[PDB]
RNA sequence: AAACUGCGAAUGGCUCAUUAAAUCAGUUAUGGUUCCUUUGGUCGCUCGUACUUGGAUAACUGUGGUAAUUCU
RNA sequence: UGGUGACUCUAGAUAACCUCGGGCCGAUCGCACGCCGGCGGCGACGACCCAUUCGAACGUCUGCCCUAUCAACUUUCGAUGGUAGUCGCCGUGCCUACCAUGGUGACCACGGGUGACGGGGAAUCAGGGUUCGAUUCCGGAGAGGGAGCCUGAGAAACGGCUACCACAUCCAAGGAAGGCAGCAGGCGCGCAAAUU
RNA sequence: CGCUACUACCGAUUGGAUGGUUUAGUGAGGCCCUCGGAUCGGCCCCGCCGGGGUGCCCUGGCGGAGCGCUGA
């Protein structure tokens, strides 16, 4: 679609897309590769990474980051924001004098790649640690599970 | 002295900090490289570990690549026609990153005309200046002559090229970053970026 | 106002007491490093710049 | 703190220094080299604590600047150098050469070796890279940097260094079946066969040993420390095996040895 | 002796005012960085007065200023 | 070429750049002595670079006292995110410019108080707990209060410097010099704590 | 209710002394930037005694009185 919406020109900074071919040779439209790496933990690329045109240098897959840390799982709370969203963990958390548990809940704000199509509100995503990417976002969203109730 | 430390902002909650020691000198700041363009002047800033950077704070001149050639080539920087981040940079005109630049083109010309002994930017009006139509034609064999011919078969330059070869200056981005290496290189807009950046530069005057 | 004087070429110095004013506003104004002829401390100072 | 720390709290030493409580405040702080901090025997400790050669640090620095004291075959002059795994001292004025090897207690013994095994030294091979137009580069645990080291060596194995001229003249791979010692951790000083390797990606590998009197322990690749092809060590092992006797067994053997005198 | 050069003086010692996810603890990460020293490697890998180049400045000698300084 | 779970890694090739505030490629010192102009042994010191060690820095997850007579807070005085940059050793609203309108909260946010440095630990304790932890170990912070720096690998250093604020020393009145929460010691404070 | 003692509270006694917080203005000092250029030093000119180079004044010792460059 429109993949240059901001002010400066959006590309994948390693795929050369300025390359000189013939008319003649053309098949399809001239040369335009597409970058993408397999992210490792046995986490599968999806498609529209692979297939997809959009320009996110925070994206697992197409973009510059690596996932190295933590896996952490969160039920997705609000999309609000630009390619982040916000999701709940929660926990019980153990206090010994009463021998008892009491609910606990953080709120985590991680980057979701629009490779992503069709995330909604209250279902299940995997997101793996990377290197700061904002003032509070570390996570990116490597894995979207549906909630059990979404037909 | 400007500070870089996070503990000065607001936490994720919007609540205050409160700053439990003084600043540092490892989250330090220092004065923005204006970088002009001028005669070459460059001041060397002693970082931490004791070594260098080059704050760039005049240059004239960069090394810039004509990436579907692969040409690289030195080149007196003209001017600066856009910017991203903040139009007043241009009207400064301020070196930095990704700011879209006016180079010559004439080192570039020059690899093109004695490469592929084809005319480049050259009006038709005109017949050569001396002392180049040599270099253009030359006294060739027959193999040096086939070999400039099946060059000329890949010879072909996109219009907007041509009309920037005829114009006498070329459009580029600058990749490097002047205030940290003291230079600026760059790369010639070149296919959709150069049709992304001529619609923003007659967009904005 | 004392006057350390030396003379290099052998490596003599001096310091004369030169309380006259007529003697030493030959050197006032000046700034370092400016030779000025110090005709005025006497007659033996005659020819002399310092 | 605003650069470097220079002191050792004698408390704060490690604990297999087996150093005591009153002697002072400070403990020898290492020198920085190849060996980590905590992972180290100080030329001080040994020459002074294990050895009884010496009385004092100054009877210490006396011996080493008198340049008696060879690690893995070089003259040290500081007494604080740091002396870790595999390490050959030698001192050729008393004939004596010892190889820093672990006790079953995770101790640095005190285990004197022959001359001619007093020639070489195992190293785990920390990591392999190409750098310099192609040139293959290795580096150990002892932090030695060898150059066009043979191909099939990989991390994790184990090279046999000669120390005359420092060039790998043997390698054991890291395979299962291969005799190794555990080098951190609980296990820290006991020696068996490698059983099984579970990898974790992202984490840590874990690595599963099993003794000579087959028991059965386990700990992260990075503690493992390869010794031998199959079960024969290529080094001298001290009087304890690497059989780490139950405090039971330990008071059982200590029991008939006193019974036997007398 | 002095003085120039080098290194250290960022360790240690003291105290607990500040400081309420701040510090700290355990756990991980730096594939997002810097690192004196130590240790090992690399250091004729560059096709372009040498049997050793230049100017200073201390210490030292000598002349001094200020009431006063580890001033000069 | 090798490697990682995973590189936009490592290595290679090409086109060039290559900072006057210009980077490496030794104009150095000792000992022992030699060998039919030459060839040398053992060291000391120094310089890139790459590892290593010692770290530092910055992030992850979880955990902290009392208080609602604190229920809404933050919002370009950047607040949350995006894009480009600047700066920085580097990731990052760290800062800037545009853009979006976000982000936190009764699972107690925000505010307030703390005769609050945190921890390892201490006292007491049938089991459970309660209170304490300035204090010799680890981490942090500070050097009268703030602020700003120079040198250096490393300091926003105070037995370094610069300034202001408070206090204060000598003076020939022009100027000069300060920082014991180091060890002793003094005054003050106090119920309360040692040798110049 | 009357006394006596003690304790909080209300409050313009338009009460006296420190502690902080903040609009407006001013703002030391450091650092950066753009200039500045007191001085100092090199190559040709009233430095012109001297060299393995003889009527080669051309130096490796002295304002070489130089809108002549140049570096600090």
């Amino acid at each position: 679609a429109d993949i240059q919406t901001e002010r400066a020109y959006q590309k994948q900074p390693t795929i050369f897309q300025n390359k000189k071919r013939v008319l003649l040779g053309e098949t399809g439209k001239e040369k335009l590769p597409r970058y993408y790496k397999n992210i490792g933990l046995g986490f599968k690329t999806p498609k529209e990474a692979i297939e997809g045109t959009y320009i996110d240098k925070k994206c697992p897959f197409t973009g510059n980051v690596s996932i190295r840390g933590r896996i952490l799982s969160g039920v997705v709370t609000k999309m609000k924001m630009q390619r982040t969203i916000v999701i709940r963990r929660d926990y019980l958390h153990y206090i010994r004098k009463y021998n008892r548990f009491e609910k606990r809940h953080k709120n985590m704000s991680v980057h979701l790649s629009p490779c992503f199509r069709d995330v909604q509100i209250g279902d299940i995503v995997t997101v793996g640690e990377c290197r700061p990417l904002s003032k509070t976002v570390r996570f990116n969203v490597l894995k979207v599970t549906k909630a059990a109730g979404t037909k | 002295g400007i500070s870089r430390d996070n503990w000065h902002k607001r936490r994720k909650t919007g609540g205050k900090r409160k700053p439990y020691h003084k600043k540092r000198k490892y989250e330090l700041g220092r004065p923005a490289a204006n970088t002009k363009i001028g005669p070459r002047r460059i001041h060397t800033v002693r970082v931490r570990g004791g070594n260098k950077k080059y704050r760039a704070l005049r240059l004239d001149v960069g090394n810039f690549s004509w990436g579907s050639e692969c040409c690289t080539r030195k080149t007196r920087i003209i001017d600066v026609v856009y910017n991203a981040s903040n139009n007043e940079l241009v009207r400064t005109k301020t070196l930095v990153k990704n700011c879209i630049v006016l180079i010559d083109s004439t080192p570039y010309r020059q690899w093109y005309e004695s490469h592929y002994a084809l005319p480049l930017g050259r009006k038709k009006g005109a017949k050569l200046t001396p002392e180049e139509e040599e270099i253009l034609n030359k006294k060739r064999s027959k193999k040096i002559q086939k070999k400039y011919d099946e060059r000329k078969k890949n010879a072909k330059i996109s219009s907007l090229l041509e009309e920037q070869f005829q114009q006498g200056k070329l459009l580029a981005c600058i990749a490097s970053r002047p205030g940290q290496c003291g230079r600026a290189d760059g790369y010639v807009l070149e296919g959709k970026e150069l049709e992304f950046y001529l619609r923003k530069i007659k967009a904005r005057k | 106002m004392k006057l350390n004087i030396s003379f290099p070429a052998t490596g003599c110095q001096k310091l004369i007491e030169v309380d006259d004013e007529r003697k030493l506003r030959t050197f006032y104004e000046k700034r370092m490093a400016t030779e000025v002829a110090a005709d005025a401390l006497g007659e033996e100072w005659k020819g002399y710049v310092v | 703190a605003r650069g470097p720390k220079k002191h050792l709290k004698r408390v704060a030493a490690p604990k297999h220094w087996m150093l005591d409580k009153l002697t002072g405040v400070f403990a020898p702080r290492p020198s920085t080299g190849p060996h980590k901090l905590r992972e180290c025997l100080p030329l001080i400790i040994f020459l002074r604590n294990r050895l009884k050669y010496a009385l004092t640090g100054d009877e210490v620095k006396k011996i080493c600047m008198q340049r008696f004291i060879k690690i893995d075959g070089k003259v040290r002059t500081d007494i604080t150098y740091p002396a870790g795994f595999m390490d050959v001292i030698s001192i050729d004025k008393t004939g004596e050469n010892f190889r820093l090897i672990y006790d079953t207690k995770g101790r640095f013994a005190v285990h004197r070796i022959t001359p001619e095994e007093a020639k070489y030294k195992l190293c785990k091979v920390r990591k392999i890279f190409v750098g310099t137009k192609g040139i293959p580069h290795l580096v150990t645990h002892d932090a030695r940097t060898i150059r066009y080291p043979d191909p099939l060596i990989k991390v994790n194995d184990t090279i046999q260094i000669d120390l005359e001229t420092g060039k790998i003249t043997d390698f054991i791979k890291f395979d299962t079946g291969n005799l190794c010692m555990v080098t951190g951790g609980a296990n820290l000083g006991r020696i068996g066969v490698i059983t099984n390797r579970e990898r974790h990606p992202g984490s840590f590998d874990v690595v599963h040993v099993k003794d000579a009197n087959g028991n059965s322990f386990a700990t992260r690749l990075s503690n493992i420390f390869v010794i031998g092809k199959g079960n024969k060590p290529w080094i001298s092992l001290p009087r304890g095996k690497g059989i780490r006797l139950t405090i039971a067994e330990e008071r059982d053997k200590r029991l008939a040895a006193k019974q036997s005198s007398g």
